[PDB]
């Protein structure tokens, strides 16, 4: 009953509300741009058709969602705010995959466990656990600095790493902001940190580049003047906004030595993680997951192959099964032979080196 | 005529004293890159030229057989082979092998010039790296060449590197992860030089 | 329930508006809309420009009465008796006045000294107040005396006879506080902290570079009291005196126009500038000198004591139990400065969450120093 | 079982069942009865307290939870029962209160009923407890903590004005048998309480405020701000010397206000004040002689005693011509009275009420100086002398301002009663008028304490389809929790409607809750609502503003009143509020505050609430809609008035230090959560407590 009495003057009310919009909305609608906001109830406006009029906003859109140099409509007559434009672009900004929860999981490898504690504790960690951070009063590092020969467990901890945290991932390759063009580089690391914001909790992955090499001892060059240009903003980001959460940055570089200490800067970045190099009991349990996938057969004999290999990571490994698994394959048999496994061991070897020996120290 | 009845990117026929859509026409495209030449059927073919003849089965073996069927490999085991790079003596008649490939294969064959990818213009030319592949997806499936890195010499341009090679390992990047998030391609990817030491560390 | 009374309250303001529109559109009307976010009882009858956008411009003056002031493309016409009565201040146009470019037309507002349209960080009052102070604090005892004072005692000043310095100077590693001690001051001494980044100013098209420096001087002006913050100009910092050798000369010509602005015929007024460098070398001798700068505050390697003061801010938040004492081990500890200090702090607290304890420990300093002493060093 | 869902499941069961039906079944008799109080203390031992706690709800009876215990603390299972009662269902009646009022008592733990005790204080509540206590200590703790706000022990010393809630002191003292002594009296009705607090403003002091200055404008504020600032010790000297060039200067209202101001700084001074003023009050001119009344009400204030009969001038007038000067002893009888309620203050005002006023004056005010003491004590003579004002509307629809007040004075005088009101609610709805309406919500909310109801608050929706309505939203909050949630919802219709007239009154409304404590983001609603159009809307947001800020002295506050100085001349009229604020700022000393959250029991204060919100409609005459009012309501400030401080006494007239905690302080000052090192024995309180293990530091 409450309700009803509510109703009976309001039915005709809500429909007097629609005739209304309705004498506004009517066609065309011209878009046009809000050029700037004079909070004294003016704003400037430039328009393409002719006429202006200064009108009092609908109580559907506000002045809160307008925003300096917005796409609004106009009338073509009476130039008057119906709605402003829903209709955005794509994001313009450098190459970019935004992903929530990849497939792959870091069970599949093996061996390298401890880097593997590293990330946990700096990354998955304080998501997990308030309170813990609390008790300490401190963040988590902001970021961290994963290095080793070009992505063999780089590559594969990070996307497994997405997954676990269930947050928005961004991967950016990072030699595509060097531009050799006055604005363009600098536009896009602004805009790259625009785009974080947005998406806040989210985990940036930031490509190696050869730009986060150069520093000199001058704080900018006659020679190209872009990289080191571009490397300063990358610093003024980070030194002038801390996150516990809101971005956390994964860092890759081949090497780390070609890295500066600038661009380190402790208390932000307090954790560099090193990939071992291959060692022996690791190439096995690599391995077995690899010929899991795949046939095998009791004329095998894992360690024969392990043993006559030697400085080789998971990628040659992972390989040496796929290029071994054609052979097969054009033989039209899915039974696999020691053979086999001996071609393909043979080329990668014979690709890698040409070099002469340092050994021998004994 | 309502809303579901269009369909994006329609030609259509506005009127201008009640800006009612009164017709829709046909569709239309746009060049969104300074030189677009997509090929849906070939220049060449196996006897386009011939001593080939030792090349075609390898080749064949190699791209045709996982695109066209997926199955035999899922069941063996096996991950499908991303990219192909041919190298030999300059644009004998190496390109063409790779036209007569994409009609074989029945998809669209899709040369990208690298260099054309990078203008003077502001933010454009990182937007249309990116931009490519998204398009490649909706006209899937598709072979990615990457042009002016070698050629017959129908283009301009044999070699390159740090943006013929560059935004092909910006390519190789997308990939990657996209290996990681799906498990079927059919997007290949084809790399022409006659050189091996345009050929960095990376790649 | 909710939804009875949304409606109510679109259809209320809808009638009260639509005899305002009704009566607002006869004569027609400025630039197209009202947005508050201010207060409606201070209201301006003076609006920015340095172009004239005209709508109508209805107006009083004899020679004729709705005269107009343009240099747009397509109408660039202007008053028919030079220099008679036009705007109407800022009526039918919002920042209709003159034209920088000039016709012999009336001024009643200028085309310079206004805030326009711009690209601006504005970064409204912070929140920090002290952390790393211990070895920044002979570089906080200055900036006071420096930006604070003048504001909060200027009439002092005028007495003796004596002008305060117009900019300060900061360098070493940025992140350290150096940067901090900017934003320190910028809460406590209230006035409005306007961050530019000069790399950002830079441009792909020539011109453009002195316009924009010219635009921020302009609105710097009107304002009377504010800080302008220089993000590490080196930029457009010097390094530089070759004079060209493809686009080297564009860069400078940026460095020679801001110059211009500073030695000029303008005086500081209450504006205050505070630059950032790395090191403070690569700068050329004319923005070192004198008549502009002249300031030159400095960060240091702390003392102990100094170290101390640090650790003692973050002891606050981090469980401890005080028992030890942490400056003994500081001695012994490589010296290093501010932002070294506070991360071998928190590095410490770590090693407790995985040890499955709450306090602080003696055990878990010892650790920290052998991968901090590794970290520098890559 | 002992402790699954296997015993919880029984006991539940055979309970709901058998209470329902008004007979003992087959499901029940008394030894089954038995067999459900068996699970209550296994649950108890346990301690699956949430457990205990829902068969303590559903077996609808109190007597079993007694039963359960016989050992152990009664007061710890007791809290969380009364926490759960509030949260899952919405109880409806004061009975789930007062119930819980006895049980804390048996273990001793008198200071939780004295907590509880205040808002919604009955007649009953107070003797209850008082039965219970024959315990020295407790007794005399009491004493004090009552001695500080009364409301029917008053702040009286000596004078007798009421209905006997005084006498139960008196026949204990004859032959003592719950401890009530002839010293404890002294305590329990306040000579030495308020003397002390007087002590500390007179020492505090805050120096002299303008000079005598130019313009009439100017000289009004100047001399209302000298006269809160300075609202303690002698310094009254400065005014009466050049009273010639500085008093006088003012005309029409402010010249009435700046013979006032003298009263102000005489505040407290029962005596001396009063005589002082009583020169001034016969002969001179006939403004200085309504000045003066005014000025005589507010010495008098807080206390009954006097030295000037208020009722005799009064009754002077009726008879003589003297309309002008009657309006004003009556605001000034209203300070006198101060909150006590007596048939002979009702007579005398009865036939003034009588007769239509709203253009022989200027004014029908009146109202709320009968409802300023109306706050106290419910008698039929005062119900029905308001009940029939309003039934005749022929005083409640001649200026609708008037129309407002009638109905919020029955409100005022039915505060915090119990069930006297019910008799009341079925003559009210019987006569329609616009504001009744409204009104059945307010008349159970102002008794009860507050009650949201998703249907009350559906029901409100429905008439809207009018200050009375708004004001009765800010006591439901200020009561229970789920009434909060409730509240907020029920201010966003408000927001909703642009009606002007709806506009108005919701500021006052939020001002009425955030001043117990001031916060930051209701007072930027508040500064938007002062910046729309019409004058009257931004003339109720300034205001607010200045209420919510009042709390600890010069602290948030500043930055408050910073924010109400930037429109001091929007209009003529801010300029006057903003002047007004200063003085209202500097008023405290830290010996008084105004926040109806004390931390001396831990809640809020009954009194403090009353006094506020009978300034907060109309304060002046340019304030709101403008029908011909009063300025004279902003003395009324002095009401809401509430000591905070620490001070300590370890008889009851012989103070000790203690060593404070939470700084070392037991004479003037403030402090903030006061926590003693040597606290009660057992009967752990805070404020103004005595110390049994009497403690021998000293400052």
């Amino acid at each position: 009953i409450r309700n009803q009495e509510q109703m009976k003057p309001l039915e005709e009310k809500q429909e007097e509300e629609r005739s209304k919009v309705d004498d506004l909305r009517g066609t065309p609608m011209s878009v046009g741009t809000l050029e700037e906001i004079i909070d004294d109830n003016h704003a400037i406006v430039s328009t393409s058709v002719g006429s202006e009029h200064y009108v009092s906003i609908l109580s559907f859109v506000d002045k809160d969602l307008l925003e300096p140099g917005c796409s609004v409509l106009l009338n073509h007559k009476v130039h008057a705010v119906i709605g402003v434009l829903m209709d955005d672009t794509d994001p313009l900004v450098t190459v970019m995959k935004v992903e929530k929860a990849p497939q792959e999981t870091y069970a599949d490898i093996g061996g390298l466990d401890n880097q593997i504690q590293e990330i946990k504790e700096s990354v998955e960690l304080p998501l997990t656990h308030p309170e813990y951070y609390e008790e300490m009063g401190i963040k988590p590092p902001k970021g961290v600095i994963l290095y080793g020969p070009p992505g063999t467990g780089k590559t594969l901890l990070a996307k497994a790493v997405a997954n676990q945290t269930s947050a928005t991932f961004l991967r950016v390759v990072g030699s595509e902001l060097i531009q050799k063009y006055l604005g363009d580089g600098p536009k896009l690391v602004r805009e790259l940190f625009r785009v974080a914001e947005e998406h806040a909790p989210s985990i940036v992955f930031i490509d190696e580049i050869d730009a986060i090499g150069t520093k000199r001892y001058d704080s900018n060059s006659g020679g190209e003047r872009e990289i080191q240009r571009t490397m300063l903003e990358l610093l003024n980001q980070l030194d002038g906004f801390d996150s516990r959460g809101d971005v956390k940055v994964i860092m890759a570089t081949n090497r780390i030595e070609t890295l500066d200490p600038a661009l380190i800067r402790p208390g932000r970045i307090d954790r560099k993680i090193e990939f071992p190099l291959p060692d022996e009991k690791t190439k096995k349990r690599i391995f077995q997951i690899h010929t899991s996938r795949m046939t095998l057969a009791d004329d095998v004999t894992l360690d024969d192959l392990i043993m006559a290999k030697d400085d080789l990571s998971g990628a040659d490994i992972k390989a040496i099964c796929t290029e071994a698994g054609l052979m097969a394959l054009r033989e039209r048999r899915m039974k696999v032979t020691n053979e086999d496994f001996k071609k393909s061991k043979e080329n990668v070897l014979y690709k890698k080196q040409e070099g002469t020996p340092e050994g021998l120290y004994l | 005529i309502d809303i579901n009845d269009v369909t994006p990117n329609c030609r259509v026929a506005l009127r201008n004293d009640s800006y009612t859509l009164h017709k829709i026409l046909p569709n239309k495209v746009d060049p969104l890159v300074s030189l677009m030449m997509v090929e849906k059927v070939p220049d060449s073919t196996y006897e386009m030229i011939g001593g080939l003849d030792k090349q075609i089965k390898e080749i064949k073996e190699v791209i045709e057989l996982p695109v066209k069927h997926p199955e035999l490999f899922e069941a063996l085991g096996i991950a499908q082979p991303k990219g192909v790079l041919l190298y030999g003596p300059p644009g004998t008649g190496k390109t063409l092998l790779a036209r007569a490939v994409a009609h074989h294969t029945d998809c669209t064959f899709i040369r990208v010039s690298g260099s054309e990818l990078v203008q003077k213009f502001i933010g454009e030319g990182a937007r249309m790296v990116r931009e490519l592949f998204v398009m490649a997806r909706e006209h899937a499936p598709s072979i990615i060449f990457m042009d002016e890195i070698d050629s017959i010499g129908s283009s301009r341009l044999e070699g390159g590197s740090g943006g013929d090679s560059e935004v092909q390992r910006t390519m190789l990047e997308l990939l990657n992860q996209l290996d990681g998030f799906e498990a079927t391609k059919n997007i290949k990817v084809i790399m022409a030089t006659n050189r091996i030491d345009i050929l960095d560390s990376a790649l | 329930i909710k939804q009875v009374e949304d409606d109510i309250q679109q259809l209320l303001k809808k009638i009260n508006e639509l005899t305002g529109i009704k009566e607002s559109d006869t004569g027609l009307a400025p630039p197209a809309l009202w947005d508050l976010a201010a207060d409606k009882q201070t209201l301006q009858s003076e609006q920015p420009l340095q172009v004239a956008r005209c709508t109508k411009i209805i107006n009083a003056d004899s020679e004729d009465p709705k005269y107009i002031i343009n240099v747009k493309q397509f109408a660039k016409f202007v008053v028919d008796l030079s220099d008679q009565v036009a705007p109407t201040d800022i009526e039918e146009g919002m920042r209709v006045g003159v034209d920088r470019n000039k016709y012999q037309i009336h001024i009643p507002l200028p085309p310079k000294i206004d805030p326009t349209v711009t690209m601006m960080q504005v970064e409204e009052k912070p929140d920090v107040t002290y952390s790393d102070v211990g070895g920044c604090k002979e570089q906080i005892e200055k900036l006071r005396e420096v930006v604070e004072t003048p504001l909060l005692h200027p009439e002092r000043f005028v007495n003796l006879g004596i002008e305060p310095p117009k900019g300060v100077l900061l360098f070493g590693p940025p992140g350290t506080g150096k940067t901090l001690c900017a934003r320190a001051v910028a809460n406590r001494t209230d006035a409005c902290f306007i961050r530019v980044i000069g790399s950002e100013l830079v441009q792909k098209y020539v011109g453009e570079g002195a316009r924009m420096v010219r635009e921020l001087f302009e609105m710097a002006r009107t304002k009377k009291a504010c800080l302008i913050f220089f993000d590490e100009i080196d930029a457009i910092g010097g390094a530089r005196f070759d004079d060209g050798a493809g686009g080297d000369n564009e860069v400078q010509r940026t460095m020679l126009e801001l110059i211009n602005q500073l030695d000029g015929f303008d005086p500081r007024g209450n504006i205050k500038v505070l630059m950032a460098t790395n090191r403070p070398d690569t700068l050329d001798p004319a923005l070192m000198r004198p008549g502009r700068l002249d300031r030159k505050i400095e960060f240091s390697l702390p003392d102990l004591e100094g170290r101390t003061h640090i650790f003692k801010i973050h002891a606050r938040s981090m469980s401890v139990e005080r028992d030890i004492r942490f400056e003994l081990l500081a001695r012994l500890c490589p010296n290093s400065t501010g932002a070294e200090i506070r991360s071998v702090c928190t590095e410490a607290g770590m090693f407790a969450i995985r040890a499955r304890r709450k306090i602080a420990t003696e055990k878990d300093f010892l650790e920290a120093v052998n991968k901090v002493i590794k970290s520098y060093a890559k | 079982s002992w402790g699954h869902e296997y015993v919880r499941h029984l006991a539940g069961e055979v309970a709901k069942e058998w209470q329902e039906l008004d007979d003992a079944e087959k499901v029940q008799r008394e030894p089954l009865l038995t067999l459900v109080k068996e699970i209550v203390p296994y649950n108890m031992a346990h301690n699956a307290e949430h457990e205990a706690c829902d068969l303590l709800m559903e077996i609808e009876q109190v007597d079993m939870l007694e039963k359960d215990i016989d050992e152990n603390a009664y007061a710890k299972v007791c809290l969380y029962l009364t926490s759960c009662v509030n949260y899952v269902p919405e109880p409806e009646n004061s009975a789930l209160l007062r119930c819980a009022l006895g049980v804390f008592r048996k273990f001793s733990r008198f200071p939780e009923a004295l907590r509880l005790a205040l808002m919604l204080n009955d007649m009953e509540l107070v003797e209850d407890i008082f039965t219970s206590c024959k315990d020295v200590v407790v007794q005399k703790q009491m004493a004090f903590m009552l001695g500080r706000h009364g409301v029917f022990l008053e702040l009286s010393e000596d004078v007798e004005e009421y209905e006997d809630l005084t006498e139960i002191m008196s026949n204990v003292q004859l032959n003592s048998n719950f401890l009530a002594l002839a010293r404890e009296l002294d305590i329990m009705e306040p000579k030495v309480p308020d003397d002390i607090y007087k002590t500390h403003l007179e020492n505090n002091r805050f120096g002299g405020s303008g000079s005598q200055v130019d313009s009439a404008r100017m000289n009004l504020a100047s001399s209302f701000v000298n006269g809160f600032v300075n609202a303690a010790f002698g310094q009254d000297k400065l005014l009466t010397d050049d009273g010639n060039k500085w008093l006088y200067k003012n005309k029409d209202h402010g010249m009435l206000s700046a013979a006032a101001s003298l009263g102000m700084i005489l505040l407290w001074d029962v005596d001396g004040g009063l005589t002082q003023i009583d020169k001034y009050l016969y002969s001179s001119e006939d403004y200085i002689k309504s000045g003066a009344l005014l000025a005589c009400g507010i010495v008098n204030s807080g206390v009954r005693n006097e030295c000037d009969p208020a009722l005799a001038l009064l009754s002077d007038y009726v008879l003589h011509n003297s309309n002008t000067m009657r309006l004003g002893s009556i605001f000034g009888l209203g300070l006198a009275y101060a909150g006590s309620n007596r048939e002979d203050v009702l007579t005398l005002l009865l036939p003034v009420m009588g007769d239509s006023k709203s253009s022989m004056e200027v004014a029908g005010v009146t109202a709320l100086a009968c409802g300023m003491i109306a706050v106290g004590s419910c008698n039929g003579d005062v119900t029905s002398t308001i009940l029939q004002t309003i039934m005749e509307k022929s005083e409640t629809e001649l200026k609708d301002t008037y129309a407002r007040w009638l109905p919020l004075g029955l409100g005022l005088n039915h505060l915090g009663k119990g069930e006297a009101i019910e008799a009341i609610l079925a003559a009210l709805e019987v006569v329609s008028e616009p504001f009744r309406s409204f009104a059945n919500t307010l008349v159970d909310v102002c008794a009860y304490a507050g009650s949201g109801n998703v249907l009350k608050v559906q029901q409100l929706l429905h008439i809207c389809s009018q200050g009375v309505a708004v004001l009765g939203i800010a006591l439901i909050a200020m009561g229970e929790e789920i009434g909060a949630e409730m509240a907020l919802r029920t201010f966003g219709h408000l927001l909703r409607y642009g009606e002007p007239t709806l506009r108005r009154a919701v500021p006052l409304a939020l001002a009425l809750i955030s001043v117990s404590n001031p916060r930051l983001n209701i007072l930027d609603t508040l500064s938007k609502f002062s910046h729309d159009a019409d004058p009257e809307v931004s003339y109720n947001s300034i205001f607010a503003m200045g209420m919510v800020g009042s709390g600890t002295n010069n602290a948030r506050l500043a930055a408050m009143l910073r924010q109400l100085a930037q429109y001091h001349a929007k209009d003529p009229n801010n300029l006057f509020m903003v002047r007004l604020a200063q003085g209202l700022t500097h008023l405290g000393k830290g010996t008084l505050t105004l926040c109806p959250y004390h931390s001396d029991r831990q809640l809020m204060s009954q009194v403090a609430v009353a006094g506020l919100l009978t300034v907060l409609v109309s304060f002046l005459d340019v304030r709101n809609i403008i029908l011909g009012k009063s300025h004279y309501v902003l003395y009324g400030l002095v009401a809401a008035m509430q000591p905070r401080m620490l001070v300590t006494f370890d008889e009851e007239l012989r103070p000790l230090p203690v060593s404070v905690r939470v700084v070392l302080l037991a004479h003037g000052e403030r402090a903030e959560l006061a926590t003693e090192e040597f606290l009660p024995v057992t009967p752990i309180l805070e404020g103004f407590v005595i110390l049994r293990k009497n403690p021998n530091y000293d400052l």
